[PDB]
């Protein structure tokens, strides 16, 4: 069963590695379109990056306010969440 | 099966690297896309900063009001998340009351 | 059968390249007018945060009163309350 | 049973051998391939690095939109958690209150 | 049993010794591709590792935040998995 | 029943053991195949040595990449586990907060 | 019963002592053949530190990590497995 598979792996790996060149050539494409939308991501991120670092940690802290609401919001639609304070000691005991 | 539709792939794939390049156009469009969205949440950034970095003033009051508002949805929130003892000061005869309250003395904030 | 699904398919990708158009003519709109609707709620910060970075938290405490009527009567819904301590070596169990 | 299966391993091998070269080369193209996939999670973390290395203005603000996106993923999480008190600072009352952050005058953050 | 077991062994043994001595030589030709699909893997690795050597640790700490969504789109498909503090005396317990 | 089977064990033996230094040359290729597979991997190990040993870039990449990974995984996972939760460092309103993501900049990490 | 079982157990050990003159000539073979399968492994092994000291860490660590992607794979079959942090007081309990 494996000289059949075997000739016809050849020959479909010959096929997928022309292919796979033009699909590397692909990838590039598609990384241009992957890295400028994971960029249309980060780069409002690194146009946030500038607002903050020139302006201060402004909405550093308040998107960690504002989307700290997320926290309250967003926690418990399971059962467990919670923390724990720390510069201190904690028993930390997590929840049954 | 893998043959024919790995030489089918590589003439949709010379049409489709066209088609990509068309991709690179839409996804720096998706990129403005989602640049806005996070620069809406720049615009807040930028601006808290010029108004914050002088002191954190609006942060003082917004670690208050966030934490209000994270009680407020904590309300239904099921989480068991708590508070603790000694600082909302409910000692309401303390110093520590002296020491949670008056802590809103500028300085020991 | 499926060769007209995989049809289908790749027309349903070519519709969301369209779409993707009006996204970008979309997009130049919200650049401007969600810059500026940030502009509006940011600006009741602006001031809120020039105000208290000159003196400090003026309005949640009023408002940990009026808030507190209103929203925290949307915390009287809260079934578990308690009150943080800190400035010391606070250690804690807590809720399963 | 393992015998000319054996002999015809040997046979298949010098074929396989023949075609694992071939190997070498096609999965080299799959090579290319998925170092380009996790060589575009290489740009993200290029890009990332040069954005936010020298500063983390907006690593902070995304340690803060992605413990937001963890915690607006949260909802799948079941998970019993522990966040520290401090950082939701819910000490509204207190000294440490606003060491939390009015580190957001630069230094203590 | 035994006799004829380990004759028919025997012969499998030639058999096998002979045709895995070429297993060996066709791993040589499978070693350097299982080195290329790991180089997929791998050489993604090596200018992973060039790029944030060169650009600081921005994606090392932004996939343990972006892709740090991953750990709460994951940890939970079961219903015992948690994250907790230390720099405490955390003194851990974990569920039933 | 052992008279009779250490007898045939003894003859059986001596041809096995014929086989058994035949042994030694089968299991040697048995050798050499299993080398030559965890070969695939130890020569994927040494370009991932000179990868990653000169500098931990992507083995700090992937401390993290392989925690999503083994997340992606943890789907699976019934596992309970831990952070410590300045880890993600998920705090949102602390001078801590910093403290884990300036390992950003580089010496902390 | 142990009159007859005891001279056949006399004639048997006997046998046996011959039979183990021979088994551990076989067995001189099967160390070896044993011996060199676990080599196969070793070996692999052998030139896996070789790799992995003249190259370093790399893959010491991430067939740790790419292979921790096994970790999870393996692990969850089970109910009850942990990960638990360093730096505390860690008391750690166990599930039921």
């Amino acid at each position: 069963k494996e000289f059949t598979e075997a000739v016809e792996a050849k020959q479909v790996a010959q096929q997928e590695a022309e292919r796979a060149r033009f699909v590397v050539e692909k990838a590039e494409q598609q990384k241009k379109a992957a890295i400028i939308s994971a960029e249309g991501d980060s780069k409002a991120a690194e146009l946030i990056a500038n607002s903050l670092a020139t302006a201060g940690d402004g909405l550093i802290e308040l998107r960690k306010l504002e989307a700290a609401e997320d926290i309250a919001y967003q926690l418990s639609r399971s059962r467990n969440i919670t923390y724990l304070p720390a510069g201190q000691s904690v028993l930390l005991q997590l929840p049954q | 099966r893998e043959y024919t539709a790995a030489v089918e792939a590589k003439q949709v794939a010379q049409q489709e690297a066209q088609r990509a390049q068309f991709l690179v156009e839409k996804a720096k469009q998706e990129q403005r896309q989602k640049i806005v969205q996070a620069e809406g949440e720049a615009e807040a950034a930028k601006m808290l900063g010029e108004a914050l970095s002088k002191n954190p003033g609006y942060i003082k009051l917004r670690k208050i009001r966030a934490a209000q508002n994270i009680s407020k949805t904590i309300a239904t929130s099921q989480n068991r998340i708590y508070l603790t003892a000694d600082n909302l000061v409910l000692n309401l005869q303390d110093e520590s009351f002296t020491r949670g309250s008056d802590s809103l003395i500028k300085g020991k904030k």
